[PDB]
């Protein structure tokens, strides 16, 4: 009768917007046409992570297991452990906590043990400097993802430590109209339980493809020895384009698998980064939901951010429809005057939210 | 146009974008690896992108209110 | 005798320094087709039998038969330095060999004779070659102590690996293309994972030098000879020496298994070859 939703599409965003806005939510028909219908194990463990990180939020599930009614409590945050199930790595759990985090009572010092990263989901270094600098631009100061034990795709056993300790009152409003002049193209390549020459065969191919450019290329290498190597061999590569003059970033990452040649994987992440940096304006396409949720929980004023005509696709449409059903904020889409690059300026008036859990 | 195209309830998102012209999977979209590698064998299309305190605070908030009104 | 070939169950072969490509059978043991080629070191059959490909320490590569007259084809200066080992593919039409002029070259059987198609340069004197029994990948052993694995549809340098601290001199590949076995002259074989190249057990036996390791091609278990007259066979799940065999007297140069049930024949420096079979 109050807030109804269909399907497990953008489900993490539905639950994180319910607990930020403080409105009760109800989502039914979580893949109801299926032989194994209802809530999967990773999202049930995600909901009990939410219950561990909040207080007073009650969660009830139907006997079908496809209907979830959620009252929200207050975001206490704090320090706790959380084993994550092997169906889904730590990125899928940490990336909604990364914008639920900075408003709580205590500091966020929460450690995730399990699979580090996989293909469809976010890597740890990927979120580290593809999403902590955009958080630093939106207003937080002290945030870190202490990677203190890497894991692996099929067995995992890795340990990350999300710690944010800048309890901001509210995110400051954002003003980005210029396409950022990309100064540096950096990246890292990580390897676990393999030969170290796999890293060089990644990096020489990737910077061979990107070496025809005037930009300063700098990719670093890390192997993980000892018990920081996880429990299965695996290796990945991530690259960011860092614009230092205002501090923006774009990024692309991938992890190899059985038969993945390091040269062609470096070529694939290099071309994927060029796809993202040609397709995206002023913010990463994967950085976009965090960007619009901080702009919509900004101060009671308008904040404006440039995106291009490529950025508007079905994920962005279901994002804006989600926020328009949760706290009914129309996003105004101005066009930029120079039509050589068909860019929209999204202006969003932030709902006047403050964090209401601070001992003062 | 595109604002009422988004906020109209009836149409699907892909029908909206094809009239104009699943997010648990975090990863951004991508084309064929060989296709965009062959397209970007030369990458000079992206060369256009590549290359006192109280009166300070009052000026900050008043310029915020002024740009708020000027796009209102 | 430097090398052994063996067919399914019937005919067997010995390769020596004079060129005595002796054609044997396990039931009457008379050398059927004795002839003379030269300083030969490694060899292989053709999969229906009756046709024998064989290299030499000279610059040559020769092919012989069973029924008709002995010499059919030879390619002199196929590699202008010594060659070490050769392999048919999983089917028996290509012919890869490696040679200490830092070259590995392919050949194609055409009709009676051979035909060179593709050379490949390496940064070291290559001295061993092994191709998977499903043509998934080939592996080469280089005295700058490394093992390189290439594919076969592309030969696109899949995995460079190292870690033996002496020239590795024998490679084998698992029967179902999941695990390779590298073996050097520091008495330490290494069972190696395949998807990325993780070592599993860098285990140690045959207290002077491993001379040849070979794979029991039914399960994933394997025989390893020595240079000190001992041949063991190991299992590839618990990595313990499930059998030692002490019954030679000198440097066991070569061995070869037979694909019917893992029916193995070994050959040493003391001119003796012998047959090991089931209990």
């Amino acid at each position: 009768k109050y807030t109804t939703f269909q399907g497990s599409q953008n489900f993490r965003l539905r639950i994180v917007l319910a607990t930020l806005s403080g409105k009760p939510i109800k989502i039914e028909k979580i893949r109801s046409g299926d032989l194994n219908p209802g809530l999967k194990d990773y999202e049930v463990s995600f909901l009990r992570l939410i219950e561990s990180v909040t207080n007073g939020s009650v969660i009830e599930i139907s006997y079908t297991g496809t209907t979830v009614i959620y009252r929200p409590g207050i975001i206490v945050g704090g320090a706790s452990t959380h084993i994550c199930p092997s169906s889904k790595p730590v990125g899928y759990f940490v990336e909604p906590m990364l914008y639920l985090a900075p408003f709580s009572k205590k500091k966020f010092s929460i450690l995730f043990k399990g699979i580090t990263a996989s293909h469809n989901d976010a890597g740890i270094e990927a979120i580290k400097w593809g999403l902590m600098p955009v958080m630093e631009k939106f207003g937080v100061r002290e945030c870190a993802l202490h990677t203190l034990k890497r894991g692996s795709p099929p067995l995992g056993g890795g340990e990350v430590h999300l710690v944010v300790d800048s309890l901001i009152a509210q995110p400051i409003t954002m003003h980005e109209i210029d396409r950022p002049i990309i100064s540096s193209i950096t990246g890292v390549a990580y390897s676990t339980r393999v030969s170290p020459s796999l890293v060089n065969r990644m990096i020489d191919g990737a910077k061979k493809v990107l070496k025809n450019l005037q930009c300063e290329v700098n990719i670093t290498a890390d192997v993980w020895r000892g018990e920081n190597s996880g429990k299965s061999p695996g290796w990945g590569i991530t690259l960011v384009a860092q614009s230092k003059q205002k501090g923006w970033s774009y990024f692309a990452e991938d992890i190899g698998d059985a038969g993945s040649i390091p040269e062609e994987l470096g070529e694939k992440v290099a071309c994927q980064l060029l796809e993202e940096i040609s397709k995206s304006a002023a913010v990463g396409r994967n950085q976009l939901p965090l960007a619009i949720v901080y702009m919509v929980i900004g101060k009671e004023d308008i904040g404006r951010l440039r995106i291009n005509k490529e950025q508007i696709d079905e994920r962005f449409i279901i994002l804006l429809r989600d926020i328009k059903k949760i706290f009914n904020t129309e996003v105004f889409l101005k066009p930029v005057d120079e039509a050589d690059n068909e860019d929209m300026i999204a202006t969003i008036k932030g709902i006047g939210f403050t964090n209401t859990s601070k001992k003062i | 146009n595109i604002g009422k195209l988004i906020y109209m309830d009836n149409i699907s998102p892909e029908e909206c974008i094809r009239r104009w012209r699943d997010l648990e999977k975090f990863v951004p979209y991508f084309d064929t690896f060989e296709k965009l590698a062959k397209k970007w064998k030369s990458v000079d299309a992206i060369k256009e992108r590549f290359l006192t305190w109280y009166e300070l605070q009052k000026a900050k908030i008043s310029k915020q209110l002024e740009i708020n009104n000027i796009e209102y | 005798v430097r090398s052994i070939d063996i067919s399914d169950d019937n005919k067997l072969l010995a390769t020596a320094s004079n060129g005595s490509l002796k054609i044997w059978n396990i039931k009457t043991h008379k050398c059927i087709r004795t002839f003379e080629c030269g300083y030969a070191l490694t060899c292989k059959f053709l999969p229906g039998g009756l046709l024998v490909i064989l290299g030499t320490r000279n610059g040559e590569l020769q092919l012989f038969d069973l029924a008709s007259s002995s010499l059919l084809d030879t390619i002199e200066d196929a590699h202008d330095a010594a060659i070490w080992s050769l392999d048919l593919t999983s089917d028996g039409k290509r012919l890869v060999t490696g040679s200490a002029d830092k070259t590995v070259k392919f050949w194609d059987f055409k009709v009676l004779k051979l035909h060179h198609d593709t050379t490949l340069e390496l940064t070291d004197d290559i001295l061993c070659v092994r191709v998977s029994p499903d043509d998934r990948y080939l592996a080469i052993s280089l005295l700058d102590n490394t093992v390189k694995v290439f594919f076969l549809d592309s030969m696109k340098f899949y995995l460079s690996l190292y870690g033996h601290k002496l020239p590795v001199l024998s490679i084998d590949i698992s029967f179902d293309s999941k695990m390779i076995i590298t073996s050097s002259a520091d008495k330490n074989i290494k069972i190696w994972g395949l998807d990325f190249g993780d070592c599993h057990k860098s285990l140690f036996a045959h207290q002077d030098s491993i001379m040849n390791v070979k794979f029991l091609p039914q399960s994933h278990n394997f025989f390893s000879c020595s240079k000190d007259a001992v041949v063991k066979y190991w299992d590839g799940e618990k990595f313990e020496c499930i059998q030692k065999l002490y019954a030679h007297q000198s440097e066991v140069w070569a061995l070869a298994v037979a694909t019917d049930g893992g029916f193995v024949v070994s050959s040493s420096h003391d001119h003796s070859i012998r047959i090991w079979e089931e209990t």
